[PDB]
């Protein structure tokens, strides 16, 4: 399902943005994986984010 | 032919080099031609090339601002070849000089640089510079990046990226160490031992290919503290152009 990083509240905000900018992250004048570092994500209190992309185990 | 002597350039146009008709003649360039000028160190441009007949044989007229980029005083000797490859740069991003925004206020672009490059076509090439009257003031503008890299020409069609935080002055130098041969004095013995065994090996690997030696790797410079061992290495890499680490 969409549910799978594309959802609700991750259009709200832009995880997969987020993620890209991190990625190409320079002054200079789509796909969200762990191939790289963490980027401040900041919610405000009281909001509680379960969409980051799954895992599942090392089967 | 691509040795000329330098003389000051009366116009003021930060890319443009004058050259006499018989040394235009010489290398083969026509009016209004874009040709490359290397100076010392492994500091180079791109500048506009221009007929005056007044150019005495093998001279060339370049402003103050060409011979602090190329780190050269008037009467130095360059390399110019042609430069007909240039491309024009489709977004330059270029960002004021602290020192120059001094109580300017407004849309510096527009007020600057606009009329600076409106069809002016001028050669940009990484790391350059270029000062512009505006009002009753000059701001000068550094080259922070060009696309396509790395020398192009600022046309209309490029767009150009005044958004950065003010170039201060002080760090081109304080903070970065860029110091030639021209800064050792008292070792010469010393300077052509360490030269013929690090730019020889680098510079010209081909020699140590055709008469099939490994040449010595390491080096051991030692001697009383404070006379310049750190400033001497420094001065070799920097004047050798390797990466150095
Ligand atoms: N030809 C020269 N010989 C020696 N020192 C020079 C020379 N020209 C300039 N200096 C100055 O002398 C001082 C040398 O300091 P430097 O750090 O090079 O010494 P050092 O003993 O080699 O250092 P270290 O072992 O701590 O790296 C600096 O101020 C340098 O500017």
């Amino acid at each position: 399902p969409s549910v799978l990083g594309q959802g609700s509240m991750s259009t709200r905000i832009d995880y997969a943005g987020i993620a890209n900018s991190s990625r190409n992250k320079l002054s200079k004048f789509m796909k969200i994986t762990f191939d790289g570092e963490p980027a401040k994500l900041d919610l405000p209190e009281g909001q509680l984010f379960f969409g980051f992309p799954m895992v599942l185990p090392k089967e | 032919d691509n040795m000329l002597l330098v003389d000051d350039a009366i116009n003021d146009d930060n890319s443009v080099i004058a050259i006499n008709s018989n040394t235009m003649d010489k290398l083969e360039l026509f009016r209004g031609d874009t040709v490359l000028v290397k100076g010392k160190k492994r500091k180079d441009t791109v500048l506009i090339v221009l007929i005056d007949d007044e150019l005495e044989d093998g001279a060339c007229r370049i402003n103050r601002v060409v011979r602090n980029n190329l780190r050269i005083r008037l009467g130095d000797l360059v390399t110019i070849h042609p430069c007909p490859d240039i491309k024009y740069a489709t977004r330059i991003s270029v960002l004021p000089i602290a020192d120059t925004i001094e109580g300017i206020t407004g849309n510096l672009f527009d007020v600057f640089l606009k009329p600076y490059f409106v069809e002016a076509y001028r050669p940009v090439r990484k790391g350059d510079h270029f000062v512009v009257r505006g009002g009753m003031r000059q701001v000068e503008f550094k080259v922070v990046d060009v696309e396509p890299e790395e020398y192009a020409v600022v046309a209309q069609d490029t767009i150009i990226h005044w958004e950065g935080e003010p170039i201060n002055r002080e760090d081109e130098e304080n903070n970065m160490n860029e110091v030639g041969y021209d800064d050792i004095g008292g070792c010469r013995k010393q300077m052509a031992q360490i030269r013929e065994m690090v730019e020889l090996p680098l510079r010209h690997p081909q020699l140590f290919k055709a008469i099939g030696i490994k040449p010595p790797r390491g080096v051991l410079m030692y001697g009383p503290p404070g006379t310049g061992k750190t400033l001497m290495a420094r001065a070799v890499a920097n004047e050798t152009g390797a990466f150095f680490f």
